[PDB]
């Protein structure tokens, strides 16, 4: 299928507690391989995959030095964004980075990615020509023009469109029977009455991967979508994901309602009724 | 891999 | 601007008493990152909790599992509770095996 790959890095200053904690994340789609903590009592890179161990020391220690450098320039940044926006030394703010590429069913690239936030507000994103930026404000605008004079989009763009993509390559053949195995939700509804005349109908999902799943109700095959109360996709903490949808009907007319499930793992889409 | 260091300074915010 | 935590607790697995399964808490869609996040057995806090790594959603905002082994009973209670710097005290949702 298709397949992605994102680092997720959080920088968060913390005034009178030390220095800015800088935490990076690694995942291929919903699979998070690595991680590394400035806060650890030893900061280096971990695996948090079982296909990612097969690397050698060298590619730990090369990571390691990207976030060790990583941690003290964010540090610099936090600094200067506080000034960008006239902030006081008081407050603790937060840089966030997402970044990474995407492949389409034939491995090719499709599309990459680099988007920063501060303070949980859009920042400074790459345009999809990894060429261009977009900025929020007049404060992004500060780092655009650093960017853009020291000829920061070009280094972005190569990455994205060669080391991202051929180590992405390699995740996906080295965790081939996980990463490309997509297991179909388990499913079932279930009924509970809610006075004499309503009862709840609620459609489980359980035990899927990846995550994407939609999963909707439909009362004489037109979408429930304003009733229909629609749980976030939770992590189970087995690799899999969990979603219910819930729907509360009239007394009587529980076989007039449908649940439609998709999703990748599925030789067919799925069509659910209570069954009594 | 995550993005790697440039050949010279890595460009701060 | 600030975004308060979305709670959820649950089982890894479909919950039959006397049967070891895992306990999970998840917290999402908040900003900023500080959460703190315990699990209850009948009302008293569990020492042993891990949690996930820190990460966040296209929207910006964290989400992290916490999660502990236990053995659900008809009769203990178990429940997540967390603070946030947009909750004015802590917020308790109890495991209702059926959600």
């Amino acid at each position: 299928g298709s397949h992605s790959m994102r680092y997720f890095y959080t920088a968060m200053s913390r005034p009178g507690r030390g220095e800015p904690r800088f935490i990076a994340v690694g995942y291929v789609d919903d699979t998070q391989f690595v991680r590394f903590d400035s806060d650890a009592a030893s900061p280096r890179t971990e695996p948090r995959a079982p296909w990612i161990e097969q690397e050698g020391p060298e590619y730990w220690d090369r990571n390691t030095q990207i976030f060790k450098t990583n941690t003290q320039t964010y540090r610099e940044s936090l600094r200067n964004l506080r000034g960008y926006y006239n902030q006081s030394e008081a407050g603790s703010h937060i840089i966030q980075r997402m970044y990474g590429c995407d492949l389409g069913p034939d491995g090719r690239l499709l599309r990459g990615h680099d988007q920063s936030a501060y303070d949980g507000k859009d920042y400074i994103a790459l345009n999809e020509d990894l060429s261009s930026w977009t900025a929020a404000d007049t404060a992004a605008q500060i780092t655009q023009r650093k960017w853009e004079a020291a000829r920061v989009a070009e280094q972005r763009a190569a990455y994205l469109e060669g080391l991202c993509v051929e180590w992405l390559r390699r995740y996906l053949e080295n965790g081939k029977e996980t990463l490309q195995r997509a297991d179909p939700p388990k499913t079932h509804v279930t009924h509970h009455p809610v006075s004499d005349h309503e009862a709840t109908l609620r459609c489980w999902a359980l035990g899927f991967y990846p995550a994407e799943i939609t999963l909707t109700w439909q009362r004489d095959g037109e979408d429930q979508t304003q009733d229909t109360e629609l749980v976030e996709t939770r992590p189970a903490g087995d690799r899999t994901f969990q979603k219910w949808a819930a729907v509360v009907v009239p007394s009587g007319e529980e076989q007039r309602y449908t649940c439609h499930v998709q999703h990748e793992g599925l030789p067919k889409p799925l069509t659910l009724r209570w069954e009594p | 891999l995550p993005e790697p260091l440039p050949q010279g300074q890595l460009t701060a915010y | 601007i600030q975004r308060t935590p979305k709670i959820q607790v649950y089982s890894r697995h479909p919950a039959e008493n006397g049967k070891s399964n895992f306990l999970n808490c998840y917290v999402s869609g908040f900003h900023p990152s500080d959460i703190e996040v315990d699990l209850l057995k009948n009302g008293e806090r569990i020492e042993k909790v891990e949690h996930s790594d820190l990460s966040f959603s296209k929207d910006w905002s964290f989400y992290l599992l916490y999660y502990t082994e236990f053995t659900p009973t008809e009769k203990d209670e178990y429940a997540c509770r967390v603070n946030h710097v947009t909750l004015s005290q802590p917020k308790i949702v109890k495991w209702d095996r059926d959600m």
